[PDB]
């Protein structure tokens, strides 16, 4: 029973780090503008 | 030229000429039946070759006026679905014949007689068009496999045995013999191309149906009454066990497959969630039951069990893929069951246990049957490359086709089938030997390592090329699938 | 093994190392090479190989079928 | 080879310390070749002539 | 006796064949079964035609495979709209 | 060429061979033969059909009775 | 390697049968004969009787059928 | 020609299996070699024919399953992705066979060993080269089988008997997965062949009905894939089996576990790239799983004290990178990964091998001291390969275990951040148990006992010329594979993968990242190389042994017991089931309620009845 509540309390440690990185918004704060591409970003291509 | 009627009557001629000899002369009485045997398997192979797949219409029809009105009579034939059955119990019979030749000193000529007359009553059954008919053959193997369970069975409960496997097809056989007469009764013959087209009351199916599927729920292994196969089967001899689980667990599929699914189409579609939740509940519990025995027979009868169960997923599901597979996995089980059933005979019949855990790591002494066991049961896991893997897994994407959920549940059967059957290879085959009560024992002589080669080969034949025998068939389970299907 | 020599052992016993491996090596090599002289006929026979080589491979020696694809319209 | 006192082992081959002595120098020396030619490229003190 | 060959088939529809009362008529029914099944499996192959045609152009498409080959995409996929005995999408023929 | 076969299992296994003789219904027992009896076929029965229901929902014909 | 060896037979019998005597035949059993002509007949008529067969089906008359009518 | 490579192995292990008594415990070795060899020879032949020359083959036997348009044949499928894959596999096969004709000598059951291993490489030849699904199942399935085969070498192992049916187990649930979308796919593109689902696979948007919801199609099917795949990648989700799989001979450990079949699932994968594409929601799940699992052994194999059982969580960490590399839609980085990590590890593998056949198998670190100069070729062979495992700079595990971080940063999500400080963290234990390896063996004062020391038998000529090929592969392989697979728009990669233009963060990681990060990683493996040194050579009075009562000895525990899961997941579901299997079927089902009430509990009232009518 007490091996049980490393398997929970370590998938808690990996969604608490997975709340942080929801926290955080990696997301955001790129430095560059999406990609442009030539010929309407490739439509004929797609 | 040679007809249908000709297999039929070789069996009988096997039958009433080795009657006439006495018994003093044994040799005679093998060797006759062994030929009468084969000559049977040679006959039902040529009748493969001159078969027409293209046209929907039966194959050779002889027709035998049975009332004095020619209402109903033998309307013998064969089509894309029955050709098969006939091909493997032609094939199972010589089988049965080789692996007791040793004590066929013991037994006597009633042994051989009982088998042929089991041959001739099975391939009658497969391959005939009168629906009432083949209800009087259907439950005619009673007499016979009655005969052989108990007369040579087990030391004092043969007795038991017997009672419950004729009990459990007196009621549901009698209630589906209810719908029968209705039946013929309502439409006026029982000839299944006029039953076929006939406009049956809406509610009236549902009736019939439940009247058929009650005798057909016996005869294949369902979730209610399928507790007579392992006790029935363990206590029954090693010949008698290679065909009742090869022949008679397809009685129910193929009537599922004759007289159920054309004739009541609707009531198919209005039945077909209940026998998915039957069918699923019991591949889970059989798998389950299964992984937790310690007799040598029932351990591969739930298995049995489990591959039926499986077929009738993909049998009721309406589609070419869930029909052809359901096909290719009954005959795919009906080889590699008889294989296993015989690798358990054999090992039987030196030691004489009946258990599981008194054998353990014998692959030093017996390496040869170790790699037949090994191979039979690497079968039973269904590989591709093997029998098992090319209709199971057709079996589960026609199901897909229709439904999302149970046969999901299907498809869980094999995470545990394929572990627990490993498991099962590992208890006997692998790990020390225990020289405490195996003190001497042999391996396979010339017979029973020649015996295989057919299923060796067959298995690998159905493994890497099942496009001849999917040729074939695609016509009538085709016609099979769209019967009643106007739109 | 004391009673391991009596058994067939069809791949080998415990410890065969038999009087005459040599021979039964090399004729197992010529069985091999004889074998798989069809295997490689029909390869050669049954290649599409659909487009051209930028340079000169090993290939077209014994295969004929090099931009035998680039017509896809009389597909069965 | 010879025992301390009640050990002994026995002496390396010559064929195959000399191939690992030699190899190991080889390594380090296609290593040092390396990081002459492309160090400064992947630690950002100049690009390969692109800017 | 045999054709020894193809096994030619009557590509006309049966006659005598009603949709209101199919059953009335027993002795048309199984030819009729017959030419549905038949067409069914002519769509089945054409279907497979189609997938065998993308299955040569993708091999020679490349890299930009969408450009030239787009028209035949929609084609094969409208065959497998209407495929024989499939999914929820059973065909009205 | 047979086995020895030790007294000391036989015994079990006509146990496991004849435990019909040990069974009284107890309430414990009663619950799981009953939910493992009904429940589970229930549920999976409401899952095809609720299955079967949802995938002709999307395609717009009526549900099938499905009695 | 260059030593030649020993176990001049590999050990085991085959089938577990034990050899016979030099000069006589391995005195074939009974039902040898019957089931051995047995394999040998059905090999032989599955090797031409499945190749020799037309190929007639409805995959091939499909196929046909689909190359003709796909071309209006 | 192009048939040839994968029926010699089969062939040569039929005809050494079914004849072995004739060639012998070294003829059917030699001759099996010597097959695998001639089939790598043609495989470099095909690759030079393919990859160089760039014109994919296609050939096709026989239609395996002919039924309504599920054409499955017998068909290969040769693009520059199979090619890259087979002189991995069928080289590697043929060097391990040379190793295991020295290694496997003084063993009875040679021949049965080197049978098993070729028909094995004919099944994973099967699984390269397949077209289809069916025909990559069946090549899956056949390697599943064959490892789980040779972890059952030794039948006579109780343990090893357990290990083998548990891997079957994971195996068997890992086929559930990949069986799922492999049907799935079939009832959405009515095919199951490669080249028609990428033609059109962005056609459809609908969702179906999968038993519980609604959900679209290509993220189901993609995550059904993914819960396939991850038995066989040795995800999360199952992968106990590696560390408890080393039971088996060291060979296939080192030929198997570390180089092709590991990485089974990342090759699939790859091979449907343009089918992952299409669903953003999949490649999430694969981002998070290979970060969780490349921590997760990181973690777990710091505190191992095995030889043969800490490097497994090493090429558990390894596979979690790879499959990283995979949801990053840059598989061509992943694939170099690949063929970088094939050459170093299994040289790892191999010199711990050869260590341990002369120490006369002590795999305890606890024993083997300072007697590197014993051994000098196998520690130069070892040293080559844990640098390799570190990324040394201007090596060939720089070249991918750098950029794969680089990439992890460029692409700026919730789970990249999560997924690049996993990676990043995970430089350091892995570089910490790779120097303990180094250090705790043949850099300490000896603690190994006098009768292993007195043997010494340096390893012989059969199994150290493929130690010195592995040596020479994984010191120029990158480097000469650097630019030729990943050259910033290479044409390597025409039908092989599919890049999208949206996920193609390539030209802007190189020279948008920061220097610093680019150097990081270096930094990270010498902290750990420098914490190792201080741990296990000046600091290891309290650093290595505390004598601590609670709180800090359950933390040895912790890391040691593979956090406690190989416990928890076997008594709450391999012993629910276990028992489950019989109290509530056998006791309350079958044989009881159905005939008690049945044919003859109580039904039998006849008897009860026969002397009632006679009145
Ligand atoms: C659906 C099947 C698909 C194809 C699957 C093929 C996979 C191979 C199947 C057989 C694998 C071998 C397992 C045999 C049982 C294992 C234990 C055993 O009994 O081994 C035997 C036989 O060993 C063998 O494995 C030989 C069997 C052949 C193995 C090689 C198979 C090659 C052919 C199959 C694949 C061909 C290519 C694909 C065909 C299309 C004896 O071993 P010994 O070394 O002699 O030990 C001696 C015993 N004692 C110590 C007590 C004295
Ligand atoms: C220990 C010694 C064993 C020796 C066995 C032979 C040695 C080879 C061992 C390898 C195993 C071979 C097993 C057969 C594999 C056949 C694979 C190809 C079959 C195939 O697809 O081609 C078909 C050939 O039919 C045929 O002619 C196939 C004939 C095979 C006969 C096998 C007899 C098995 C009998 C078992 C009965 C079980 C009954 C169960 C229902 C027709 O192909 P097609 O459609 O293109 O037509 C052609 C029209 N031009």
């Amino acid at each position: 029973y007490e091996a049980l509540a490393w398997l929970s309390g370590g998938l808690g440690f990996f969604v608490g780090l997975g709340l942080l990185a929801v926290l955080n918004d990696k997301a955001s704060k790129v430095p560059f503008t999406p990609r442009v591409y030539p010929y309407d970003n490739l439509r004929v291509e797609l | 030229y040679f007809n249908l009627s000709g297999l039929i009557l070789c069996p009988v001629l096997g039958s009433i000429i080795l009657l006439f000899i006495p018994n003093s002369r044994i040799r005679l009485i093998r060797l006759i039946g062994l030929c009468a045997s084969l000559i049977t398997f040679l006959y039902s192979l040529v009748l493969w070759i001159q078969f027409d797949s293209s046209t929907a219409k039966f194959q050779f029809v002889e027709s035998l006026r049975w009332l004095p009105y020619e209402n109903i009579n033998f309307y013998l034939g064969i089509d894309g679905i029955s050709l098969f059955f006939v091909i493997l119990t032609t094939f199972l019979i010589p089988i049965c014949i080789l692996v007791g030749w040793s004590g066929m000193r013991s037994y006597g000529k009633e042994y051989i007689i009982a088998f042929l007359i089991c041959e001739f009553l099975m391939i009658a059954v497969f391959c005939m068009l009168d629906l009432l008919l083949f209800y009087v053959f259907f439950e005619s193997v009673l007499i016979p496999m009655f005969i052989i369970i108990g007369v040579w069975g087990s030391r004092q409960r043969k007795i038991k045995a017997a009672y419950q496997f004729f009990l459990y097809t007196l009621l549901g056989s009698l209630f589906m013999l209810l719908a029968i007469l209705l039946i013929l009764f309502q439409t006026g013959t029982t000839d299944l191309q006029i039953l076929l087209t006939t406009e049956f009351s809406e509610r009236r199916q549902i009736f019939l149906w439940i009247a058929f599927f009650a005798s057909f729920a016996v005869k294949v292994p369902m979730v209610p009454v399928h507790i007579w196969l392992p006790e029935a089967h363990v206590e029954a001899p090693t010949a008698g066990s290679v065909i009742l689980a090869g022949i008679l667990l397809k009685f129910g599929t193929y009537g599922f497959l004759r007289f159920s699914i054309p004739m009541f189409p609707e009531a198919t579609l209005c039945f077909t969630p209940f026998i998915y939740t039957l069918s699923a509940i019991a591949i889970i519990y059989t798998s389950l039951t299964t992984l937790r025995q310690i007799d040598l027979k029932k351990i591969i009868a739930y298995s049995s069990v489990a591959h039926m169960n499986l077929v009738t997923i993909g049998m009721f599901s309406l589609n070419i893929q869930g029909i052809g597979g359901s096909i290719l996995l009954m005959l795919s089980h009906g080889l590699v069951s008889s294989a296993l059933f015989l690798c358990v005979g054999v090992l039987y019949d030196r030691h004489k246990t009946r258990l599981v855990r008194y054998y353990g790591g014998l692959v030093s002494t017996m390496p040869n049957f170790s790699t037949i066991f090994f191979f039979f049961t690497l079968a039973n896991m269904s590989l591709p490359g093997t029998s098992s893997f090319i209709g199971e897994f057709l079996i589960l994407v026609g199901a897909f086709q229709r439904n999302s959920l149970v046969a999901t549940l299907a498809a869980l059967g094999m995470i545990l089938g394929a572990a627990y059957s490993l498991w099962l290879y590992n208890r006997v085959v692998s790990g020390n030997l225990k020289p405490d009560f195996l003190h001497k024992f042999s391996d396979l002589n010339g017979r029973e390592v020649f015996i295989f080669i057919p299923f060796l080969v067959g298995l690998v034949w159905m493994g890497v090329y099942p496009k001849v025998f999917l040729d074939c068939m695609h016509t009538s389970v085709s016609n099979l699938v769209q019967h009643g299907k106007f739109h | 093994g004391d009673f391991r020599a009596k058994v067939w052992s069809m791949t080998g016993g415990p410890n065969c190392r038999p009087k005459h491996w040599r021979r039964n090596t090399a004729i197992a090599m010529f069985g091999v090479f004889l074998v798989c002289i069809p295997i490689a006929k029909l390869s050669a026979k049954l290649e599409q190989r659909p487009h051209m080589p930028v340079r000169p491979i090993p290939s077209q020696i014994w295969c004929k079928n090099f931009g035998t694809k680039d017509d896809y319209e009389k597909e069965h | 080879g010879i025992t301390y006192k009640g050990v002994t082992v026995h002496t390396p081959k010559t064929w195959h310390t000399v191939t690992g002595k030699g190899l190991c120098a080889v390594m380090w020396f296609w290593i040092l070749y390396r990081a002459k030619q492309d160090g400064p490229v992947v630690m950002g003190w100049r690009h390969p002539w692109d800017g | 006796g045999r054709k020894k060959g193809l096994p030619e088939f009557e590509e006309s529809a049966p006659d005598g064949f009603d949709p209101e009362n199919p059953y009335k008529d027993p002795v048309a029914m199984v030819e009729m079964r017959e030419h549905i099944v038949r067409e069914k499996w002519i769509q089945i192959e054409k279907a497979k035609i189609l997938r065998e045609k993308v299955k040569w152009c993708y091999r020679v498409e490349g890299v930009n495979h969408y450009q030239k080959c787009r028209h035949l995409v929609q084609q094969y996929l409208d065959s497998t709209r209407g495929v024989g005995w499939g999914k929820d999408h059973r065909p009205i023929s | 060429m047979e086995t020895n076969k030790n007294k000391f299992i036989e015994d079990w296994g006509s146990a496991r061979e004849n435990l019909e003789h040990n069974f009284r219904w107890t309430r414990r027992n009663f619950a799981l033969i009953g939910i493992f009896g009904i429940a589970l076929p229930i549920i999976v029965y409401k899952g095809i059909v609720k299955d079967f229901h949802m995938q002709d929902e999307d395609a717009g014909r009526p549900h099938r009775k499905f009695l | 390697w260059a030593t030649p060896g020993h176990e001049e037979r590999p050990k085991g019998y085959f089938m577990n049968r034990t050899p016979p005597a030099p000069g006589q035949s391995r005195k074939w059993e009974d039902w040898e004969l019957p089931c051995y002509i047995t394999s040998f007949l059905t090999i032989v008529i599955l090797g031409v009787g499945l190749n020799a067969k037309p190929d007639l089906s409805i995959e091939t008359w499909a196929h046909q059928k689909a190359l003709e009518r796909l071309e209006m | 020609m192009y048939l040839l490579i994968v029926f010699l192995p089969l062939l040569g292990s039929s005809v050494a299996g079914f004849f072995g008594r004739f060639l012998g415990s070294e003829g059917s070795a030699i001759m099996t070699t010597t097959c695998v060899s001639f089939s790598s020879i043609l495989s470099l032949i095909a690759f030079y024919e393919v990859a160089l020359g760039a014109s994919a083959c296609y050939l096709r036997i026989a239609p395996w399953i002919s039924s309504e348009m599920f054409d499955a044949s017998w068909g290969f499928l040769f693009d520059s992705l199979t090619v890259v894959m087979l002189i991995v596999v069928t080289f590697i096969s043929s060097l391990v066979h040379l190793y295991s004709i020295s290694y496997m000598s003084e063993d009875p059951h040679s021949p049965r060993f080197m049978c098993y291993l070729s028909i094995f490489t004919f099944f994973m030849l099967m699984l390269v080269t397949g077209d289809n699904f069916l025909q990559l199942f069946l090549g899956w399935e056949g390697v599943g089988l064959a490892s789980y085969l040779l972890i059952h070498f030794w039948f006579t192992r109780l343990q090893a008997d357990k290990a083998a049916i548990k891997a079957m187990l994971v195996n068997r649930v890992g086929d559930f997965g990949l069986a799922l979308g492999i049907l799935g796919c079939f009832t959405l593109f009515q095919t199951v062949d490669f080249s028609t689902i990428f033609a059109c696979a962005s056609v459809p948007r609908n969702s179906w009905i999968f038993c519980n919801m609604r959900l679209n199609a290509i993220s189901l099917i993609c995550i059904l894939l993914f819960i396939g795949a991850v038995g066989k990648s040795a995800q999360i989700g199952l992968h106990t089996w590696l560390p408890d799989a080393m039971e088996g001979p060291t060979p296939v450990s080192a030929l198997i576990h570390a180089a092709t079949m590991v990485t089974a699932g990342v090759f699939m994968i790859a091979r449907c790239s343009p089918l992952f594409e299409y669903s953003p929601t999949a490649l999430i799940v694969i981002t998070f799983a290979g970060a969780m699992t490349s921590f997760l052994a990181a973690t777990t194999g710091i505190l191992q004290n095995d030889l043969k059982r800490v490097i497994a969580y090493s090429t558990c960490s390894q596979l979690g990178y790879m499959i990283f590399a995979c949801g990053i839609s840059n598989y061509s980085v992943s694939v170099f990964h690949l063929m970088n990590h094939a050459f170093f590890k299994a040289l790892l593998f191999l010199s711990a091998g050869s260590v341990i056949h002369a120490m006369s198998d002590e795999q305890d670190m606890r024993k083997m001291g300072g007697l590197a100069s014993s051994f000098p070729l196998t520690y130069a062979m070892m040293l080559i390969g844990s640098l390799s495992l570190i990324g040394f700079p201007f090596l060939t595990g720089f070249y991918s275990k750098d950029v794969i971080l680089e990439l992890a940063y460029t692409k700026y999500t919730i789970s990249g951040n999560f997924a690049f400080w996993l990676g990043s963290v995970s430089v350091l234990f892995t570089s910490y148990y790779s120097f303990r390896l180094l250090f705790l063996t043949f850099l300490v004062p000896t603690n190994s006992f006098g009768r292993d020391i007195s043997r010494c038998h340096d390893a012989p000529i059969p199994m150290a010329i493929p130690l010195i090929l592995l040596a020479l592969g994984s010191l120029f392989v990158g480097y000469l594979a650097k630019d030729m697979m990943i050259g910033l728009g290479t044409n390597f990669w025409a039908n092989s993968l599919l890049v999208l233009p949206k996920n193609e963060i390539l030209a802007e990681s190189e020279f948008a990242a920061p220097t610093i990060i680019k150097l990081i990683p270096i930094l990270f493996s010498t902290l750990g190389a420098f914490v190792a040194y201080n741990v296990n050579l000046v600091a290891d009075q309290f650093q290595r042994a505390f004598q601590t009562s609670t709180f800090c000895n359950r933390l040895y525990s912790f890391f040691n017991k593979r956090w406690f899961f190989d416990q928890v997941l076997n008594d709450f579901l391999v012993r629910s089931f276990l028992r489950f299997g019989y109290e509530v079927s056998f006791e309350a089902l079958d044989k009881g309620a159905i005939e008690i009430l049945g044919p003859y509990g109580i039904s039998y009232t006849f008897r009860r009845l026969a002397e009632r009518i006679s009145q």
